[PDB]
């Protein structure tokens, strides 16, 4: 009931998804072979939302892993946790997009999308009652950004009356992984703003600091970095996967959070984050949980909220608490930190409570804040994209595979408009 | 699954290729005879499988003078290469580009093309061409321009990378080097996606100073250049935490259609005795590779400004301190990038530590870095070569050899004006401009 | 309830505190591992004042240990009694202040003062009522005096309606530990007399003499020296940690003993002080205890009271007695020694009685006297500072890191004013 | 953590450093090869850890003549030092200050700076530099003043201590010592935070009389001076009941920017057989080190007045009898202090007893004291040296070697008036002033 479709694009999506389906398997008591070995029947109460029933009590995920370059798939197939996926879903192309938008939207986008859309339709018809779509990708790569935009569009005419959540890894200010980031990002964001519902922007170096500073890890690899982002992603969904005292669903989050069609870029955060050695000297209690969430340091996006104002805020608890303690503390937060909240939405705190605590923790929480601190992220990206484009650098290889200058002019004009409306509403009276 | 073919031209290409296929075979755990004693595909991209356990490379050795190929035929790697692939002529171009491109070079180009077409149709996921050729040599320069024209005509749009050998400023071996280089650059300027340069003494300075060897035969020089080539391809051959494809190199390094002349660098290059007294940390090999004295082209980067860089770490590498290391490099004073490129770094990581060739001068290392810098310090080297060519041609020296072998002085004029356009574009792009 | 924050600055504060938390742990029956192993329930009646309840009945002290160099924390962290502190509290710098005021208040202190201040605000949010701050530092070092004053000025801004006590270690008149003492001390006092409520001045040679003749120890190391000052420091606080017939607390002491805003420099004292061998020849009873404290020998500050007059006096008894015997002796002390008391404060004796005896003792007492004889201590220090300053000796390395000539002029101009009023009130009629 | 790098200059520095770095591995339990059979860091301040168990010192050996370094390379401590660190020239300065500062010294100073900058960036918490240079030599004096100029600009404000070797009054191995010493002191006066002076003849009296040794070779002299250096930095490497730092020494001993010339002193210095007949109490080693005959510079403290002192105990030392001992020392009429310094003592205690090298002349002691007196008695020594320089320069003797090597006669006037200013300033603040 209320089934969810999970789509993966680019190298990041497959690596994040590899850690994702690891978390879900432990949550639902699923052996790597694919057979139920747990005890509680509560996990079976709603198992069809993600997994799928099969013969001999086998379970297969509703995931569609697809990427142009094959190199990622041999890793997921040959590696562990590859005995439970559906071999038909393992879609791959022939050559990677090469960090090019054009090769991800016109050249190799044509033949690959037709194949992947077929598996979506078959998966949708198998579904009993569709709830929405989940897409995990990156805005810096070529295949994940370029094709993911194409897939988001092709899905959109097919299911107009549906919602989707895109958990994108937005590029960093400090360190840039690839040289031509702004060309892929600016083009991708223009299309997403047109035809998407909500978007959870996530940074890398911000999660780098969190792992090194708070968890005190000397060598934070991609294994640990992707592990933390999976827990936030599992926390967002678990409201409808598991019963709770004040339940919420993907539809509830979308409407509570998005006041306007063009302002749907969120910023997540998770708590508690404690080291292995320092967990014994801290009291696991709601006061410190909410305090840990509401500081700039424990935030998974590299934008300090102090330069902006929280437009709307969510908080999806887990474990067992009191609504009194939960909402008494939201009062203490609101009264003390009132200078940082937008004046013209009152009571802008949405709270939901579950009952199943996360593994190895008495209780935890997930904070999703639609803030005005993203305006500094888009301003910087637009600045980087502007200077590079005026001198017409790297342009010969987007023009040489389908596009021309009119796409670049209109994408820049739209992005300037969006940051204009974003600021003009923050400074409204 | 994704295939790239390698063409070796001239004595330089064959000798480098002997050292290159020395290390690819070692990297994939293949005995010299084709049998065998991460691992399982990987070898499918280079070593085509015969029905038995024998693997044969996708290499096309072509030369006009047969003594070098007769060496590789009779060498230790006799059973590896396909006997049809080794194509020999009868007499070389004798450092005459006119001979190697018009008169004699045209009589064997049909045979090499047929072997290329047969090999390409054998594969299913052809990606691009790797060309190993020199610049001074008559056959190396003469044949490569013919092959680029022929290959580009057959295959419309594919990646075409060349690993050239840039002529030196004081080290000289030929007397017609300014004539061969200028002719080669003009004709292949439009048909090369990305061409790497290497200077012979720059490794000699590196081998003498960094590794402290006083007997650096061409074997030791070939071993160092071979290491750069493999780790560039190693992303295609091996999985990694951040994979980079041949187009990704080509897309991330070429900002303009004409400015596609980067240079290579490798690190760490340290000896066996000094291995014990070093810690081989990620933060310092990033600093060591970027150090101007470690560049493998006889040009100081301090004289110019970088335009784009690409790093490739392999082995036990964490993306965090790699992230930290580039942050300090960017904020450092000596390094200066160009204004229109606020971001100028591409990073690729692989899980396979580099292997060591037995008996090699280098020491075993668990981390390796390869740096491809597209900069403006190369522009000073082009001007110097242009000056040498203009001095010699000023009184029509050696032109009687070239003119008699099917050329005219008009062609020399066009190549001269071509290099002026390339040099004027290179400086005007590198220099800042208002608005 | 009525929690207090304990701050340690410098090497002395860390060394005093390292043995201070030794005595506090025995009083509350705390094992070195951090788990309660006591018997009487009265210990847990008020345990939250110093310790913090945590998971699985573990207790974590409310301490903030900070030093500009790592040479001090290496001992406490690696040594015993280091498995119960919270590692977040273990704040340290990189290079010591080097016995310089400038390198601890202007240049190096500012870098680390932001980290400790953020811990202070985070320190006892769980803590529900602040009673005050307890600071242990030195007036001769660089980090103990330099940034310790920096913390006082900054902390006072955030908690203005609160009282704090600094248990400083005032310099010596016979042997000086550091060559540039007067420059460091005088610059500190000019800032201390403005942002503190009361200061406990303690000497070292006076502690040496007491441990030599009275305790019969010929070679007292720093371990046997700091044990004497811990008991006095624990005696002042134990009024609000344990029940008593006539209770007192930190706020109570400040009212009785600060007649004027600038005259808040006290002189402690402890009794009984008897050797282990000669403990069988004395009868433990109130008669000798009151006589023991009021002689010049058993005084922890090297200033003979006979040259001055007591203004106000404490006697925070412990153990069990009858207040009649207490006030029968305070009457005998007053009548026989009436020449050593100020005329214009009648009945200037404050007495409080507790109910829990110190460890291994039937009864004990703590004497705190806001005597006038301190005026001779500040007279000597201002004499040494004057001789050094006219020659401008050692001063070329104070102006070189932030200061100038005008600052030194005002610090001495204010200090001679303080010693003027400290004596003008004694001779006032 | 806390880092300080050591520069060894000239034959004196390399010979002293061979004994000095011999002691540190003894203190930290480091075998000569690198392996091992209070202890956990500690060695991170001097021994930079390699990934393996091998420790390599943070020392830079620089010299112009390869005779002495080759002994270090071939010595028993062959595997410890980093082979790149041992920097050699080709010929020495030959007791010529001009050669080692202008002509030949300048051509190699860039190489040593490269190893300094590389080593400093490797460490994290660098504090300052320890320089082991003499005064009479050419490379030990001429080249080290160049290093001060090079090091100071790169690192603006850091501690800089030079453990000099003061030329002796009557003992003189060289003939141009007054010309060398005056020139190097003038240029290094404004770039040295704290310079320690040692006289070679002063130790000889100490070794003959106190230690009862009749064959005091340079290896026996160097063992005794090594103990002074070790205990100065004994506080950084070990915990203590009262710790001192590089800065704590540097601000407690320099009342004026020019007057930063203290002198060392060690105690106890007694033989093996004489150990039994001495009880070795704290109250007397404080008295022993204050005796005029145990000073390490041939200047009687009675002729002058102490300005500041600094004691450093280590071992089974309790602070109660320490400050008691100084109390009796202060009231003694033989030791007199300056009026404007009512307090002139600084103490530092450690829990690590000094260790003894095997085969050494000194016996095992559970306590040790190092006294670093900044006194006016050294002003008489500057006057004596200035007298010799003024005597020979009057008729311009030996000048032709210096003038023809890149100097001027005018430059000698500046160095002469510079010592004129210092000699009176030392006395004028040492003597009382009106009002
Ligand atoms: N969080 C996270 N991000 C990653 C990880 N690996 C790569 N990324 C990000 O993803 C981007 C890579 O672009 P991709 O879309 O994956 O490109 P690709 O899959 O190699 O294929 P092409 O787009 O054709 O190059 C980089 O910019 C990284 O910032 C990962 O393991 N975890
Ligand atoms: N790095 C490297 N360069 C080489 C080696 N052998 C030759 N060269 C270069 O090749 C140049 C000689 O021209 P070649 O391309 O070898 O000419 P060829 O192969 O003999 O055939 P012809 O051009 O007809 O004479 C010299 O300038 C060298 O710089 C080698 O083993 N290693
Ligand atoms: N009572 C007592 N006093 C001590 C002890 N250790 C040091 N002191 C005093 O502390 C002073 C030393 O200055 P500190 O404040 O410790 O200086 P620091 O912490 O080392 O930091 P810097 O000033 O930068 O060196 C001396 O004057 C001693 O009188 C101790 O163990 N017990
Ligand atoms: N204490 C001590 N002093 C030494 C030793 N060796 C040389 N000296 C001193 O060094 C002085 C000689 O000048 P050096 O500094 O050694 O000159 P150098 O290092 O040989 O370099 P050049 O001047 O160029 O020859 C003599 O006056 C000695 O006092 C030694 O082993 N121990
Ligand atoms: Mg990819
Ligand atoms: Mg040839
Ligand atoms: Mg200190
Ligand atoms: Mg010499």
């Amino acid at each position: 009931m209320r089934e969810i479709v999970h789509i993966q694009a680019g190298q990041c999506g497959n690596q994040i998804g590899a850690k994702f389906w690891e978390v879900i398997s432990d949550e639902h008591g699923i052996d790597p072979s694919g057979n139920y070995v747990g005890d509680s029947d509560l996990q079976l109460e709603r198992i069809s939302v993600y997994y799928n029933e099969a013969s001999s009590h086998k379970y297969v995920p509703r995931a569609i892993l697809v990427d142009l370059e094959p190199g990622t798939m041999d890793s997921v197939r040959s590696g562990a946790f590859g005995h439970l996926f559906r071999p038909d879903n393992f879609i791959f192309g022939q050559s990677g997009a090469g960090n090019n938008w054009a090769k991800g939207h016109y050249t190799e986008g044509a033949e690959l999308v037709d194949s992947v859309l077929d598996v979506v339709r078959k998966e949708c018809e198998n579904c009993d009652c569709l709830q929405g779509f989940q897409l995990t990708h990156s805005l810096g790569g070529g295949t994940g950004s370029g094709m993911g935009t194409l897939l988001i569009s092709k899905v959109r005419e097919e299911y107009p009356d549906r919602i989707m959540n895109t958990f994108s890894v937005v590029p960093s200010p400090k360190v840039s992984d690839t040289v031509v980031e702004p060309y892929n990002a600016t083009l991708s964001i223009h299309q997403l703003v047109e035809n998407t519902d909500e978007t959870y922007c996530i940074d890398n170096e911000a999660l780098y600091d969190i792992c090194f500073r708070t968890l005190k890890l000397a060598t934070p690899t991609y294994g640990d970095l992707n592990h933390l982002v999976s827990a936030t992603m599992s926390g967002v969904t678990t409201s409808l996967r598991f019963p709770g005292q004040l339940n919420a669903d993907l539809r509830k989050l979308a409407v509570n959070m998005v006041p306007f069609p063009r302002l749907h870029f969120f910023m997540p955060g998770f708590a508690p984050l404690t080291a292995r050695g320092s967990q014994q000297y801290r009291a696991l209690t709601v006061p410190e949980l909410t305090q840990q969430m509401f500081d700039a340091k424990n935030m998974m996006a590299a934008c300090d909220p102090r330069h902006g104002r929280y437009l709307t805020v969510a908080t999806v608890f887990r474990g067992r608490m009191s609504m009194k303690e939960v909402d008494e503390q939201m009062l203490a937060i609101q009264s003390k930190n009132s200078s940082y909240f937008v004046e013209w939405i009152p009571n802008n705190v949405k709270v939901a409570v579950c009952d199943i605590p996360p593994r190895g923790l008495k209780m935890s929480s997930t904070f999703i804040g639609n803030s005005t601190a993203i305006q500094e992220l888009f301003k910087r990206i637009s600045e980087q994209f502007t200077a590079m484009f005026r001198r017409k650098a790297f342009l010969h290889w987007y023009t040489g595979e389908g596009m021309d200058e009119m796409e670049f002019t209109e994408a820049e004009s739209n992005m300037n408009d969006l940051v204009s409306e974003y600021q003009q509403y923050q400074d409204a009276t | 699954m994704r295939e790239c073919i390698s063409i070796h031209v001239g004595q330089a290409g064959v000798q480098i290729g002997n050292a290159c296929w020395e290390l690819y075979c070692l990297e994939h755990g293949i005995q010299p005879d084709g049998q065998m004693p991460h691992h399982h595909d990987s070898f499918n991209t280079f070593f085509s499988e015969t029905g038995a356990g024998k693997h044969v490379p996708r290499a096309v050795f072509v030369d006009l003078e047969p003594t070098v190929i007769d060496e590789v035929r009779t060498g230790t790697y006799r059973q590896l290469f396909h006997p049809e692939q080794l194509i020999t002529g009868k007499e070389d171009a004798a450092n005459n580009y006119a001979r190697g491109h018009y008169t004699i070079g045209k009589e064997i180009i049909d045979l090499v093309l047929d072997r290329i077409r047969k090999l390409a149709d054998q594969c299913t996921g052809l990606q691009g061409f790797l060309v190993f050729h020199s610049f001074g040599g008559g056959t190396g320069s003469g044949f490569t321009s013919l092959l680029m024209e022929r290959l580009s005509v057959d295959y419309g749009k594919k990646s075409k990378l060349e690993f050239s050998i840039y002529p030196a400023p004081q080290v000289s071996t030929a007397v017609v080097e300014p004539y061969n280089s200028i002719l080669t650059t003009h004709t292949t300027l439009e048909h090369s996606d990305c061409a790497f340069m290497v200077d012979n003494e720059a490794i000699y300075d590196i081998c003498r100073r960094n590794l402290d060897i006083e007997r650096p035969t061409y074997t030791n020089l070939n071993r160092l250049i071979s290491q750069i080539v493999s780790s560039i391809t190693a992303s295609l051959r091996f999985d990694g935490a951040l994979n980079v494809d041949l187009t990704q190199f080509q897309t991330n390094l070429v900002p303009y259609p004409r400015i596609h002349f980067p240079l290579a660098t490798y690190a760490p290059v340290i000896s066996a005795e000094k291995a014990y007294h070093e810690q081989l940390s990620v933060a310092e090999i990033t600093n060591a590779c970027f150090e101007p004295a470690n560049q493998m082209v006889k040009c100081d980067p301090r004289h110019g400004k970088y335009m784009a860089c690409c790093l490739l770490y392999r082995g036990d590498v964490v993306p965090k301190d790699v992230n930290a290391a580039i942050a300090t490099i960017k904020t450092k004073r000596s390094i200066q990038f160009v204004d229109w490129c606020p971001t100028g770094f591409k990073v690729g990581i692989n899980y396979q530590p580099p292997t060591v060739v037995p008996g090699g001068d280098l020491a075993k290392v668990q981390r390796a870095v390869c740096m491809l810098s597209n900069t403006t310090a190369i522009a000073e080297a082009w001007a110097r070569l242009d000056h040498k060519f203009d001095l010699m041609y000023a009184k029509r020296a050696f032109v009687h050899w070239y003119v008699g072998e099917g050329m005219e002085e008009g062609e020399f004029s066009e190549a001269r004006e071509d290099m002026a356009a390339l040099e004027k574009d290179y400086e005007e792009v590198g220099v800042d401009s208002v608005e």
